[PDB]
């Protein structure tokens, strides 16, 4: 019997931190969310998990959030743990803007957050964040960027990533069709062309989605950030492969 | 394997037994108490058992005077009740000071049912094993009676009972109130009401009382008083014939 | 202004004008400078306004919390809770305060807490800007233990001159008699004390 | 039993905090309560159970006013709700009204409350609240609203729903007779016929506590002279208003 | 049982065993008695001479509080002194505030409230002593006896310690054949008597008697130590009756 | 030396038929020395405008304090703050610092996207609020403005006439104020479309 | 006070800063460098109160450098001056404020434009084509109002700046012991040790 | 600043002009010294502007929190105990003198708190720049028991004596009447004795008078 998984403050004889690993395990219980890089934009796609006939969902949101006017994130994992972060993630973002009078660079914001998640892993009386994040944004340093972070506090930059349920599947399909230059309207395509394949429901219904993207060009010498409405979805959804 | 040791752990069925056990201790008192309200008075009854030829009874009560209008009776250990009696006895003083007017029965009971809740959720101490019964003549409700318990509960009573004999003293009243079809005792003066309780209690216990087996207090138009030693013998006499 | 409390046969009587000036303007001309901190314990405020007012407020508070657990408090007690506050804070307080109370046993006594929290128990005391004039009378016309009336016509003649020469003090007289009987309120209008 | 369900700080091998679910059990036990969103109003109701008729139930509310545009109800541990309430009515001033000169929108109060609900969790040494509330109100820019708040700190918005012992089915009943149109009087109806099956006691005017959010009451202010200050939308029906709507089924 | 380990914990029947065990340690210490004569009281404790190397007249077990309160206890001696120093501050600050030396009844709560407290938190050990004390105030003399749970009352005279029953039956008696206040002087005398009679449980261990008293007529309101001549008399006036 | 007159400057707002106008000079100087003529006192958060006068270092800080604050608002309520909801803010804000105030004289002015009604408001350093249906002035040439506004103002001007009236008030007070000038800028705010203009004035 | 001049030209910023240091009656030094490089393309001159002056300068320098290795990216003139104004801004309302005035002139390799920010101890910041702190302005500002043009060469600016100094010498009561000049541009910072070696 | 208050049979009434100063220059030509602490509890604030409007604000909010919790209508002495307890804590560095008035389920009340925390009571009170003006119009025309209309007529005829004879007060009169068993009535401008006469010339300029240097259309959203 006797196991080394009773807390975060304890290394197993092999230097494992189980409590942290179990949190990393809480993610595979969340609705699938995707992020795909593009030569001109970034796409965020998620699949509402929770469901019931009488559940308001046309107004409020649950997986996609604006942190900065140039940065967005996909959530996956403990609902409450997600807001606690998202908020501080927003405050930090504004202090940078208030100090340097410039907007905060993506990696810096992702790193600051991963650094808090790191901390709840090393001090007693604390429980790590049961959250995962897909950061999609743009700064003048490195153009468009796609980042990911887990409960262990590590982060990384993908060209196309998925987190949540059936990550194996979703991850696999992408690894296959992703064309390294792929335009935006092809990523939004590939978004569903993956989410579809890895669902359960008899059919993939619009009211069960969340899309958002980041585009920019010569036109608006800056970035336009859009969070699709139930409408646009039910529509672009038909334009593809749904009656 | 110790749910019931910690005041903070929920059993698989959200129980918190430590709070539950708290109660049985409110019984090892072995004293019964019922309180009934007149039309401009309120009276509480309680037995005064003194099992020792050495204890001088003057210092043997379970009813104290919180403020010059509110009185209280407790169904528990003299140590714990003496505590509560003090806190509340002070909430009174401070309330007046901070608001310009004398604190109502109904309120004081909520400060306590609240106090013994925070007392119990933050786990800064063990819950007191007593039941508190607050009586007085409010200037916005006159005959008022509220009773709090260890679990941080309270409510209004048209006249209630407490002790190792809940139901008896209780049902006996439910049939007397089931008739008068009203929610209070009718009578112009306290004297007569008092007589009503003793009267309507011996009935449920099945025993005679003298000027030392009982103990009573009453509330008038703003002037709470404890019934004298010898004086309690009085109404005991008057109602020993009008049977 | 003009305040005082006198001990006699039954117990004690404390009285004082109604005038409260702010410069040469009269902010209120009918003030109740006789605060009650308890049934048989009263006091007459002097000095600053806002300060004295709040002290009482507190002193009351304590006593009300005292009886509530240590039974009804003496009079010597009250005058203690009073100085405690007037001493520790002699730096940001301007209080004249005279304390008086009737205790069943000790009859009725009088203590005067002046600037500094220096406490004193005397037959009777007189404080207020106007007391400076009735040091002649007050002393030369004082017999130990008077009657309920034999004295009320003392407070009346003291408070008479006080008003007569001290602008900062006037209005209507106000007495409160603390006795075995209880609390009694008196009020003797202008056309009267001037008459004398 | 696990060895992981006795610590707020502990993750089970799968990833489920424990103490939370048992807390959430005390709720799935409490007395049945529901809430229905109309098009021109919202209704929140919950039943009453008497320890004995010797007790005055008309001195212990169950449907509470947080702001004159928001009310809320519950199912689970009585006592928690009583103070969770007063802490909510404050975090409503100190955190909004005192900074913006006005009362808060539905959405943000529910989140300011889940914020206090959150604390109970993240931290050993305390237990979460054994209550789950349905908060209903309305603010200019958002129309009417319906929200649920659990010990877990999370919170969601419904059109209609129920929590408590008799919820599995009550939540089934509603599902059937709900559509975007029901006027408030309809909701008030549909509610009673659902607060119906969910009882073993009786159906008088006392054992039923229901209130609703609707139109402004230019009477319930206490003053008149200021144009914009028009009135409170929250109305807790009285014992009478009730049983009358009970006769007409 | 797992309910006798922690100090805060309630047993299923609302029983706090740790406090109970506390009492077991009290009824094993030496014997302490308390007599309440007409105006004032009398105290006496049993000191046990273990060896001949024990300077006599030294190592006093009775402590005065302020200058009008007697005070004696039995059980854990260090816990003793402790509970009293607190009483000594509690006293002092009270006189410094109100001028008038502290009311014997008031004093008791202060101590109870304190002992009270050591039954609330599991990080501390309940007081291991029963205390007897009293003095003469404005309402004459009073005599209380506080115990390990913080419970306490007023007595006509009482005592705790290994041999207390004999002290009690030979105590109730004095009450019956004197129903009307004992005697200043006489109390002392009969005091030294009540100890011997009770020492028959330490028989083989020669002892030393210590008496103090407080009386409005012999002490003059102040609490004093019974040394000198009256100290001898009282002994013999007891050594004679011992035959 | 009065902290609120080292740097100098002025701001004025007016209301018209379905519109508002907010204008200010451009100078920032230390005492007599003129330092800049490109120092603007009018900022905006969404469709809400705020002009600020007084101690320059505080003017700047406040803008940053409000930008910061409004961005957090929008994000949380999923909508931009309104003119009134904003006034209440900058008032409390100014007050939380009642015993070490920022040395300014703000002036809010915008149109309510729901009602559609014009709004203008003023405050003093500790935050006392002040609505008015006609005009707000603040600054060193504060009096010169009250004199101009209490003459040239006219209820319900058309945006094209408002521009002329407001400009003239600003223009002329700045000429009788020794610490205000070096250029100006005026805004004409409608439900939609916002036109900004710089004016030509004496450079002394 | 000390002398602090600065002027932005076609593609670079120039900073002038008197060399003397005086303690009461004497002059303890006539070769002091009031400059302090924050990063490869940002330079900052200062002048103010005796102790406050360089304690602050170094502090700022330390923060920027820290940020730069951490991010491995170089903070921009605009953002650098913003940070400074923040600190000084907090400073003015603290137990004891730094009494330091400054000039920051860097090269924005991102826009390929030189920028010069002038900030005073109160937290008052402004972007200018040329600036000066203290009394230094009254003797120069008119000459620069007259000849300055944004198209000017680095070579032309110096010639201009020379005139301003010559004027400072002719009418200023204090003998500032000359100035030290420095240039910031696409290639970094260098010192015109030939305005001194002249 | 010129406020008064007077109680009658079934309630009390307070009035205040509407003119904020700031040196000799006028700031607000139509201010509002009358604030609401709670439905039937109102204040009149003289002295330092921001302070009074911010303090009533506070106390109000807290009392709202109080009644709710205690389930009873707000007493008036509470609002008083609160204010003067707070005012005092700050040894007068929060210059707000005022007249608190209202009605609770125990009668009608009227008080006057000064800056330092001192409070007094009477049947009629005056606080402000013209307190001596409107206090000659009260020590003359006052009698015990006054009709509602009389009380209203007196209070508003006191304020008026302030408007005209004092420079630190003018423009219109504002009134609030609190009556027992009845709601409260807020009368923003029960009078308007001052109304600038019409000008002598129209001062509108012909379009194009002002000289512009640049123009453009700025953006807002994203």
């Amino acid at each position: 019997s006797r196991r080394y998984d009773s807390r975060t403050t304890i290394f197993s004889p092999e230097g494992r931190l189980y409590q942290v690993e179990y949190a990393l395990e809480s993610i595979s219980h969340a609705g699938t969310a995707i992020g795909i890089m593009a030569s001109d934009g970034i796409v965020l796609a998620a699949e509402r998990k929770v469901t019931s006939t009488l559940l308001e969902q046309d107004t409020s949101t649950e997986k996609l959030y604006k942190l900065n006017d140039k940065i967005a994130v996909a959530v996956a994992g403990l609902t409450a743990d997600a807001e606690i972060l998202i908020n501080t993630a927003r405050i930090h973002a504004q202090n940078y803007l208030k100090t340097y009078n410039e907007d905060i660079p993506v990696e810096i914001l992702v790193r600051r957050l991963s650094d808090i998640k790191q901390g709840y892993t090393q001090h007693g009386g604390l429980r790590p964040f049961g959250v995962s994040f897909i950061y999609a944004g743009y700064d003048d340093r490195y153009g468009y960027q796609l980042y990911t972070s887990n409960p262990s506090g590590n982060y990384t930059g993908w060209k196309a990533i998925s987190v949540g349920a059936n990550t194996s599947a979703a991850q696999t399909l992408l690894q296959m069709d992703y064309k390294d230059d792929m335009k935006v309207d092809d990523a939004i395509e590939l978004a569903l062309k993956t989410l579809s394949k890895t669902t359960d429901s008899s059919a993939l219904t619009y009211d069960r989605l969340e899309f958002a993207t980041i585009r920019k060009g010569a036109n608006d010498g800056e970035v336009y950030q859009k969070i699709f409405k139930p409408q646009e979805i039910k529509d672009i959804l038909v334009k593809t492969g749904i009656t | 394997a110790g749910y019931d040791r910690h005041i903070t752990i929920f059993s698989p069925e959200g129980r918190l037994y430590q709070v539950e056990y708290a109660f049985k201790a409110t019984n090892q008192t072995n004293i019964n108490s019922l309180a009934v309200r007149g039309k401009d008075c309120t009276v509480v009854i309680s037995q005064k058992k003194v099992p020792d030829k050495l204890l001088d009874p003057t210092t043997v009560s379970y009813i104290f005077c919180i403020s010059r209008t509110i009185g209280m009776v407790v169904n528990g250990p003299i140590p714990d009740a003496r505590n509560a009696a003090l806190r509340a006895k002070a909430e009174a003083a401070e309330f007046r000071y901070k608001y310009g007017y004398d604190m109502p029965c109904d309120v004081l009971a909520k400060r306590m049912a609240n106090l013994s809740q925070i007392y119990t959720q933050r786990a800064y101490m063990r819950p007191l094993g007593v039941i508190l019964t607050f009586v007085s003549v409010d200037e916005e409700l006159g005959p008022s009676i509220y009773k709090t318990d260890p679990a941080g509960y309270y409510v209004g009573y048209k006249a209630t009972a407490t002790g190792p004999k809940q139901q008896e003293i209780t049902t006996n009243l439910e049939n007397h109130f089931k008739k008068s079809k009203i929610d209070h005792i009718n009578e112009e003066s306290w004297e007569k009401v008092v007589e009503f309780a003793i009267t309507h209690m011996i009935d449920a216990l099945g025993t005679e009382f003298s000027k030392n087996d009982l103990e009573v207090g009453v509330a008038t138009k703003d002037k709470f008083f404890t019934l004298s030693a010898e004086n309690i013998e009085e109404r005991l006499v008057a109602i020993a014939e009008q049977d | 202004t003009s305040i005082m409390a006198v001990t006699f046969k039954d117990g004690v009587i404390l009285g004082a004008d109604s005038r409260t000036t702010t410069g040469a303007y009269i902010a209120n001309r009918v003030t109740d400078k006789l605060t009650r901190v308890h049934d048989k314990i009263w006091c007459c405020r002097s000095g600053s306004a806002a300060d004295t007012q709040a002290i009482a407020d507190i002193v009351q508070y304590h006593l009300e919390l005292y009886t509530s657990q240590y039974g009804t408090p003496s009079t010597e007690t009250a005058a203690s809770v009073f100085k405690e506050l007037c001493y520790e804070n002699k730096d940001n307080l301007t209080a004249g305060i005279i304390v008086a109370g009737y205790d069943d046993k000790n009859k009725g006594e009088v203590y005067t807490i002046p600037l500094g929290g220096s406490v004193h128990k005397l037959p009777y005391a007189i404080a207020g800007s106007g007391s400076t004039f009735i040091y002649g009378y007050c002393d030369k016309n004082f017999r130990e233990n008077m009657s309920k009336e034999e004295t009320v016509d003392f407070i009346k003649h003291s408070l008479s001159q006080a008003i007569k020469w001290d602008g900062s003090s006037g209005g209507v007289i106000r007495m409160v008699v603390l006795t075995a009987a209880g609390v009694e309120r008196l009020i003797f209008y202008p056309d009267e004390y001037e008459q004398l | 039993t696990d060895r992981y369900s006795f610590s707020l700080t502990t993750f089970s091998p799968s990833g489920k905090l424990g103490q939370i679910d048992y807390a959430l059990t005390a709720v799935k036990q409490g007395v049945t309560s529901l809430g229905i969103k109309a098009t021109n109003g919202v209704v929140i109701a919950t039943e009453k159970k008497s320890s004995s008729p010797l007790a005055m139930s008309e001195t212990l509310s169950k449907v509470s006013l947080l702001t004159p545009d928001i009310g809320a109800v519950y199912s689970g541990m009585g006592p928690d709700y009583r103070v969770l309430v007063d802490k909510s009515r404050k975090v409503a001033h100190t955190s909004y009204k005192r900074i913006y000169g006005e009362y808060p929108p539905t959405k943000l109060l529910v989140s300011e409350v889940a914020k206090i609900m959150q604390e109970a969790t993240q931290s050993g040494g305390v237990r979460p609240f054994g209550v789950s509330l349905l908060i209903a109100g309305h603010d200019e820019f958002n129309g009417f609203s319906l929200y649920q708040v659990d010990p877990s700190g999370s919170y969601f918005p419904w059109k209609a729903t129920a929590i408590g012992k008799g919820s599995v089915a009550a939540k089934t009943f509603l599902e059937k007779r709900w559509n975007d149109e029901l006027e408030l009087e309809d909701a008030i109806h549909i509610a009673l016929l659902t607060l119906k099956e969910s009882v073993e006691g009786e159906f008088n005017g006392d054992t039923i506590e229901l209130a609703i959010i609707g139109d402004e009451n230019p009477d319930l202010l206490g003053y008149t002279g200021i144009p914009t200050d028009k009135g409170p939308r929250f109305r807790k029906l009285t014992s009478q208003e009730i049983n009358d709507r009970l006769e007409a089924l | 049982t797992g309910y006798d380990l922690s100090n805060s914990v309630f047993s299923p029947d609302g029983r706090n065993f740790q406090v109970e065990y506390a009492v077991k340690a009290v009824e094993n210490g030496t014997t302490s008695i308390g007599i309440k004569c007409n105006d004032g009281v009398v105290f006496a404790v049993e000191k046990l001479i273990t060896s001949k190397l024990l300077v006599p007249q030294k190592n006093v077990k009775i402590q005065v509080v302020d200058r009008h309160i007697g005070c004696v206890y039995s059980g854990l001696i260090p816990d003793g002194r402790h509970l009293v120093n607190r009483g000594r501050e509690e006293a002092a600050s009270f006189k410094k505030l109100y001028k008038t030396p502290i009311p014997i009844p008031a004093f008791a709560d202060r101590l109870g409230q304190y002992v009270q407290a050591h039954t609330l938190y599991n990080s501390v050990r309940p007081f291991g002593v029963s205390t007897i004390f009293g003095g003469v105030d404005k309402n004459g003399a009073h005599l209380y006896m506080l115990e390990p749970s913080g419970s306490y009352w007023g007595y006509k005279g009482a005592a705790t310690g290994k041999g207390r029953q004999s002290a009690k039956a030979e105590l109730e008696k004095l009450v019956d054949h004197h129903p009307e206040g004992l005697s200043a002087r006489e109390a002392v005398k009969q005091a030294a008597k009540i100890i011997y009679l009770a020492h028959e449980d330490n028989k083989e261990k020669d002892f030393e008697l210590e008496i103090s008293w407080c009386s409005l007529s012999e002490t003059n309101g102040l609490h004093k130590f019974v040394k000198g001549d009256l100290l001898q008399e009282a002994i013999d006036f007891a050594q004679k009756e011992i035959n | 030396s009065d902290p609120s007159s080292i740097n100098g400057g002025i701001v004025v707002a007016m209301t018209g038929k379905d519109c508002v106008a907010i204008a200010c000079d451009l100078r920032l100087g230390s005492q007599s020395l003129g330092v800049s003529n490109k120092f603007e006192k009018i900022f905006h958060y969404g469709h809400v405008f705020l002009g600020i006068t007084g101690l320059a270092t505080d003017v700047t800080t406040l803008n940053e304090m409000f930008r910061y604050k409004t961005n957090l608002y929008k994000l949380k309520e999923e909508r931009a703050i309104e003119p009134e909801t904003f006034t209440q803010l900058v008032s409390s804000s100014l007050y939380e610092r009642r015993f070490g105030p920022y040395f300014v004289g703000p002036v809010v002015a915008g149109i309510n996207s729901k009602s559609g009604k014009p709004f203008i408001a003023g405050f003093d350093l500790i935050g006392c609020i002040d609505e008015a249906k006609d005009f707000i002035v603040s600054g060193t040439a504060s009096d010169q403005l009250f004199g101009m506004c209490e003459s040239l103002y006219e209820p319900n001007l058309e945006p094209e006439d408002l521009f002329e009236t407001i400009s003239q008030a600003l223009l002329n007070a700045a000429d009788r104020d020794a610490l205000s000038g070096w250029g100006a800028v005026v805004y004409i705010i409608k439900k939609d479309e916002v036109v900004k203009r710089y004016l030509k004035m004496r450079q002394d | 006070m000390d002398i602090i001049l600065g002027i932005r030209v076609q593609d670079s910023v120039i900073l002038a800063s008197s060399k003397a240091v005086t303690r009461g009656i004497s002059v303890l030094k006539d070769s002091d460098d009031k400059t302090r490089q924050l990063s490869p393309h940002t330079l900052m001159s200062f002048a103010g109160e005796a102790g406050d002056t360089v304690q602050f300068a170094e502090y700022i320098q330390a923060n920027i450098q820290l940020y730069s290795i951490r991010e491995d990216y170089e903070l921009s003139p605009q953002a650098v001056s913003s940070f400074v104004r923040q600190e000084l801004a907090k400073s003015i309302r603290s137990r004891r404020p730094y009494q330091v005035n400054v000039l920051i002139g860097g090269y924005d390799k991102k826009k390929n434009k030189p920028e010069l920010y002038q900030i005073d101890y109160l937290g008052t910041k402004v972007e200018l084509p040329y600036g000066a702190h203290g009394y230094s302005g009254f003797y120069t500002f008119s000459l620069l109002d007259h000849h300055y043009r944004p198209d000017m060469t680095t070579e032309e600016g110096l010639d201009l700046l020379k005139l301003c100094v010559q004027e400072l010498e002719k009418r200023m009561p204090m003998d500032f012991k000359g100035v030290i000049v420095k240039i910031v541009d696409k290639d970094g910072i260098r010192q015109v040790d030939d305005f001194q070696a002249q | 600043t010129t406020i008064v208050g007077v109680k009658f049979n079934n309630g009390v009434v307070i009035a205040a002009d509407t003119r904020s100063t700031q040196g000799p220059i006028v700031a607000d030509k139509n201010c509002a010294k009358l604030h609401r602490i709670s439905p039937k509890i109102w204040c009149a604030g003289a002295g330092t502007a921001a302070d009074t409007e911010a303090v009533t604000q506070l106390i109000g909010s807290n009392i709202e929190l109080h009644s709710l919790y205690t389930s009873r209508e707000p007493r008036v002495v509470s609002a008083l105990q609160m204010l003067k307890q707070h005012l005092f804590k700050y040894q007068g560095h929060i210059g707000a003198y005022l007249i608190v008035a209202g009605v609770d389920p125990t009668g009608s009340h009227l008080f006057s708190i000064h800056a330092h925390g001192s409070t007094d009571v009477g049947y009629y009170l005056s606080l402000g720049s013209g307190s001596l003006a409107a206090m000659a119009v009260l020590e003359s025309h006052w009698k015990q028991d006054l009709t509602k209309e009389e009380a209203i007529k007196l209070a508003s005829d006191a304020i008026q004596a302030g408007i005209w004879n004092d420079l630190g007060s003018g423009s219109n009169v504002d009134v609030c009447v609190m009556e027992i068993g009845k709601d409260a009535e807020y009368l923003r401008n029960y009078l308007t004795p001052n109304v600038r006469e019409e000008k002598q010339k129209s001062y509108k300029f012909p379009r194009g008078t002002t000289a512009v240097l640049k123009e453009s259309i700025v953006n807002i959203c994203d």
